[PDB]
């Protein structure tokens, strides 16, 4: 297995992820944006069904992007939200993040850690609209010299082949 | 039981004065009649020829609500079969794409060849002592499949006009995107699939006749989005002229331009590529279609696309109050890998389930569908009067029936076509009614 | 297609002998005919005048399944508009309450004034060269809106009797709650909204004609709940007399009392306040209506309320097997802040989604609806025979048709009214049939 | 409104040539007509007599979509009542099984005796001054309940043939499982309940006429599963002869054998027990029915079972596109506790919601139902031609109409019975049509 | 940030909340009642949609109560359950509590801690009735001198504007 | 209360359960099988509704089995999956395990611990098929001399009286 972290490091990283999720839930988008590192890469792919022979050989049908964002892209989405003309988020949706199965492992890069969690995102919109997104997430966190952490990378997996929500206007 | 006899479609549409009744987006018997007469006879998009390149390659798609498999034959041709076994109607194929030599039913074990013939019935001598004629029990074949410059169109009927005669003048505007270079076009990297809770007519009407909505719905995206040179500002600000073509249910619209500039959303490398290949595009097509890099198009019923962003969409109806979206990113086959990656990034950033522009469109369609539940919210007339009575035929090399870009000739034509198809048995009567309507619209 | 011709409503209701067939709670064509004829013509509760106090204030509610906006004009009056744009039927307002100067459609940008006039169509000279008449394309207005002592009632029809003539004698019992003091009444602190999976007729019938159920359904609450002085024991134990009024579909019921005592559930401060203001209440109303502080009332179709607890409810139908509950806590405008807080606490503790008493009612309605799926469970006659043949008119100052509290005159009258409205075209015929039925019930 | 007049059932089924149209699995008016005419007249399985052994014991089940309660009387008999009160149709019993002395409605408080009589109406003298006749307001009783060797069958109609005349020749094959020993049979340890999203006709047809599917659907289970001696290999490999009986909608099928061997799935102790009791089984029944320990059976419409595994199933329809499965594990009453535990373990391991064999069957039915949404996927003929024209009557002591095991006489007979019941009013006409069809099938 | 607790305090408080949830799930209502402090305040409000101008100004439409309970009120509800005449809970519903994102912070009051969690409450009733409640909860816990903890306050947030269940007969 | 474990033991057991869940999610069935002890007992029962008198007396209607597996039974199911002829799992379903409310207690047997968790299993199959299973699980873990853990017993509780999925082809 990988050279795992101690108790304190796991506690700190888990608390940092909890605080980030709370920031996303409390509609403090600028602070959440300030929590991210400069070189963030915020990706997400589709999911397909392959033939049994393809699965055994390791071959998969072609996929594509749903999210491919740098830090400026996320900034730009937030600034679109702040204008008040984003009719997709008027009124804003109310979301809750549940983070579980937190597994933390080291990396050969000094002071950069890899994290794998399972997430359940509950998105409730106005007047009886509910949606559940369930999946896994591979993040990376960098520790600065000021005892604070920054999100260096985030990879999201959504387990729906045919997404059942007309849009994804909320950040994962 | 569904009996169309007591239905009267013509009372819900008034294309002469430009009025519509919103019941058509909710009535379920209307939806069943649609499934019987619209999707049962009109040509439907199956797949791009670059997804089934070699013999034995298949692709799983839909034609209406029906599952269909499209497979490339051994001699080079292409066939489409209804994805259903002949013994208890079990599904024979489940994957999205791949290579296969036979389709095997997982329930009992009947096996079919890639050309639809029944090649293996387990224990035939015992189970069928009187003999089974394997010829009558082949897969259900789509009698009409035809390819146009890379796009495969299928049709359940056989009395319909051919693909060229059915497309008519929209081929002139479609060649502007399919025929830019030498070597055709090709699909890049997978399909995006999702579900929107709205009737299928809303996106068709918007992509056939609405450029107006882009002024106020996508204002935030214009403010925020607008490192190689992109367009300075949205085209409608600086455009000198405009054009919208609407005929036989097909629609198109764009702004005239002086330089090969796409919209502001596209990445810089895409615009650089278009500027580079402008010379070849002008050589093949002409001046008007080579400068056309921003607009909207729609082929009836469910084939939509945009020019500059290089995005193509297919709209599968799922009941009277849902639709499923299939999205393709199609580029030129002669481009390089970096340009193809730029095209993919631009298209998926702009018009995905999480793109800056599809958000508002989907939200608005869903809101309209939610409002339409009540009894008084679906019995009140609406306004289709934009640009009414201003239809003219150009004489400078652009064919069809034309109008200014902010008009609703295309939507009125589409609704007339839909009401004519629903209310007529044979295709000849559809053609006669459409010819009479087009005679009336000019006088 | 919905054709009421093969329907025969009168065979499912027997108000003479007191029998009912449970199919009426499930049939979907029955529900569509209801949406067309019951909610399309009868007066419906919109809002309390204290929620739109100043010009430009609005409130978003429903009238049936239709979204409606109620807005206070500039001169002081009140108007109600169908919440739907005239261009693709998009929703113009989304909030619950607030102040606004114009309603702006978010899809294209059409803007309307708070009086329903179309004031801004973007790019009219270009998009509409032939000219658009802004007068015909105003918002859909409810032709009949009228306020009664603070409650606003709207009606889609115009041939219906006025609000006073439609209320009739139920106004006498409603004044007992609206007209207790000087200065009217007012709503305290928000609305409670939830969904119950039952037909809308169950709560209407229970609140119109059922006090009997409180003996056995709410026995646990009586045991457990029953620090200022509240009622010693439930009223039905010690009450000397009782009265139930049922007429034209409206219902009311209560127990006579010797002192101003509410039920046992109310908080002490509420009872102290009622005892304090008994003198003024007696001065304005009289002896009978000032001692009336416990009972049930219902105005057809969907306006229910209770006296002592100071709770008001509205029942929005959502399909043939669902209903949505809107709950208000209304107090006297001349009270103090502490008394208002006590009223809010009592009402929300007793009759919320988590109140001791609504629990059982909702559970029982849901169970009945679940049982009604089968074919034999919805074709078996039921018993409406309670107190049949004992109807009399009092002559001591209480008007209408009366009976003992444990009877079903109100429910039978409501069902007769519902069957008469469903089976008749004009309101005059409804009135004639109701007059004939009321003549028959006394002989 | 449902009007069967424009329906034509006979055009969707062709039992002479062996074709079927898949619309019958989707049409909702077909489902309502089924609920009215199939489940309203045919005998339905209620419960085993070992679940209500003592007076006052009850069991909550269904008859179609209707909730039913089966209770053991005081003199020893058994009665069944529609689980619905006579005052607002509230549910009187909610548990699965237990002992009770009276059913009390939780809404108002009406109480009924275990024989369906109304014994207590609270406040009758006040609420019903004119008097209530308690005799007419008893619970709704099933007019026909009859027990056969431990299984209780109920019927809503009274013009139907008795249970023995209705079962006919399937009793000969059912005795092979019910009558193996002295002392009857009994249920072991509870009921398994789950939901499958498929029409109820698929499992009925499979359990009536499909042993063929076991060759290819359950191939993985045969490979992997096949510590006392079990069967060496699946029976169809080594079997010398085979037999399938299909008549009046009932079906059965099995392979002849030389030694008392069950299938390969059963645990060793079960096979040892069967080998031990082979002598007594042969003494009571005979040579053919004592060696029969592997096969499939089905009694129309919804009573399915398997021989060796000792599993029994009931199929409750829930709409036109769902079904609910109730599963029982029934053993011999004279066995020991260890053998009973072995039987329970084997049955629940093999045919539960997570058993090796039910997996594929449920998956395939769900896939067929999903495919059937489209318009062309439910209007294409299928093949019922297996073993057609090879029907013969044996003369060695096995009664009925027979065929080889890999045939579809049973399915064709079931479909003819279903179409005859749907298209006829009285049971006499059903019998005449079935007699004519059975005359035709032999010539 | 706030002066966070150490590892052991977080462990103890999280275990206490887990045990309380287990008590509510195991139908031991008297023991759960004995777990609460005397001055408990058990509140819950509604949720509304506001105009964009109202959101920017900080103005919100009026709300109301769904739960406003002291300890005696909760006792009284439990005693209503114990009578066997509560037809809304016959048979009783089966509920599961999932507690995640446990954030624990101190307070200026000595030996009183503040806790914020996300909760998913799964309520299954008889014969195919399921309901999911997702939200956040702000609790407070007091440490006694006997090494044991007591629930001093509980504030519950439900993210549905129009609640889709006919009643809330289960405690959160 | 029971003599609870320290912080480190809870951390180790929770990480072991997380890794097992990840193995089940990553379609590494042979490794998951190698994680189990020889004497595993993998059970699951049904759930019924009892009368109020039966509930008070402690009487319950009869139940039955849904899972009754030894280690060889689980091996046999995995080997059925590996053949490629299991039409119920072609294509395989995508599942996510969320483990919460981890309570760990000792046992009188040396070096064997008891664990109680709440689980949410999200099972998504091809083309818009989703299912949620919510419940509780009583596991037991044995610590070997090689610092590694093995699953000695697992008891699963599913809170649905009428299961709403046509089959359970995935391991819990």
């Amino acid at each position: 297995m990988s050279a795992q972290v101690s108790l304190e490091l796991h506690h700190r990283i888990s608390q940092f992820l909890f605080h980030e999720a709370s920031l996303l839930d409390d509609w403090k988008f600028r602070d959440w944006l300030a929590q991210l590192d400069e070189e963030i890469r915020y990706t997400m792919r589709t999911t397909v069904n392959a033939q049994t022979r393809d699965r055994r050989k390791g071959v998969q049908p072609p996929t594509t992007w749903i999210f491919n964002d740098t830090k400026d892209q996320l900034e730009r989405r937030i600034a679109r939200l702040e204008t008040g003309m984003a009719w997709a988020e008027e009124p804003p949706s109310r979301t809750r993040h549940l983070i579980s199965n937190c597994q933390i492992s080291e990396t050969d890069i000094p002071n950069v850690f890899a994290v794998r969690v399972n997430y359940l995102l509950y998105r409730a919109q106005k007047e009886r609209d509910e949606t559940f997104y369930v999946g896994t997430r591979f993040d990376k966190v960098r520790r600065l010299e000021d005892d604070n952490w920054r999100l260096l990378e985030r990879d999201i997996v959504l387990d729906q082949a045919v997404i059942t929500s007309h849009n994804l206007s909320v950040l994962f | 039981m569904t009996t169309p006899s007591d239905l009267n479609i013509y009372q819900l549409i008034d294309t002469q004065n430009g009025r519509v009744t919103p019941r058509i987006y909710t009535d379920p018997d209307i939806y069943q009649l649609e499934l019987e007469r619209i999707f049962g006879r009109c040509w439907l998009f199956l797949a791009h020829e670059s997804q089934i390149p070699k013999p034995g390659d298949f692709f799983n798609t839909y034609m209406g609500e029906d599952a269909v498999v499209v497979v490339r034959q051994k001699d080079g041709s292409i066939k489409a079969f209804l994805n259903q076994c002949r013994h208890r109607a079990m599904r024979v194929s489940y994957a999205d794409c791949g290579n296969t030599r036979a389709f095997t039913c997982p329930y009992h074990g009947w096996s079919y060849g890639i050309n639809g013939e029944l090649i293996d019935v387990p224990l035939e001598p015992r189970a069928y002592p009187q003999g089974l004629c394997k010829s009558h029990w082949g897969l259900n074949e789509v009698p009409c499949v035809e390819s146009y410059k890379g796009l495969i169109f299928g049709n359940w009927d056989t009395s319909a006009p051919g693909l060229r005669d059915y497309l008519g003048d929209i081929a002139w505007y479609l060649d502007g995107m399919l025929d830019r270079r030498e070597g055709g076009t090709e699909i890049v990297g997978g399909v995006q699939k999702w579900v929107i809770n709205c009737n299928w007519k809303f996106p068709a009407e918007q992509f056939a006749s609405d450029q107006y909505h882009a002024l106020f719905s996508h204002a935030s995206a214009v403010q925020v989005l607008g490192g190689d040179g992109q367009t300075a500002r949205p085209v409608w600000e600086t455009a000198k002229d405009a054009l919208q073509f609407g005929q036989d249910g097909h629609g198109s619209g764009f702004f005239f331009t002086e330089k090969p500039d796409a919209n502001v959303w596209v990445d810089g490398a895409v615009s650089s590529y278009y500027r580079e290949t402008y010379a070849e595009a002008e050589q093949r097509l002409g001046e008007v279609r080579a400068l056309r890099l921003a607009g909207h198009n729609n082929i009836f019923p469910t084939l939509s696309w945009l020019n500059g962003t290089a995005t193509l969409r297919v709209w599968h109806p799922r009941g009277p109050d849902q639709v499923e979206v299939w999205a393709f990113c199609i580029t030129d086959k002669a481009a390089s890998d970096e340009v193809k990656a730029a095209f993919e990034n631009s298209a998926t950033r702009a018009f995905g389930p999480a793109g800056f522009l599809e958000q508002d469109d989907s939200e608005n369609w869903c809101e309209i569908q939610k409002l339409l539940k009540g009894h008084r919210a679906r019995n009140s007339k609406l306004c289709l009067e934009m640009g009414l009575g201003q239809e003219k035929r150009r004489d400078d090399g652009i064919p069809g029936i034309t109008n200014y870009i902010f008009s609703e000739t295309a939507a009125r034509g589409m609704y007339q076509r839909w009401a004519d198809l629903l209310s007529s048995e044979s295709w000849q009567e559809v053609l006669d009614k459409t010819a009479a309507y087009q005679q009336e619209v000019m006088k």
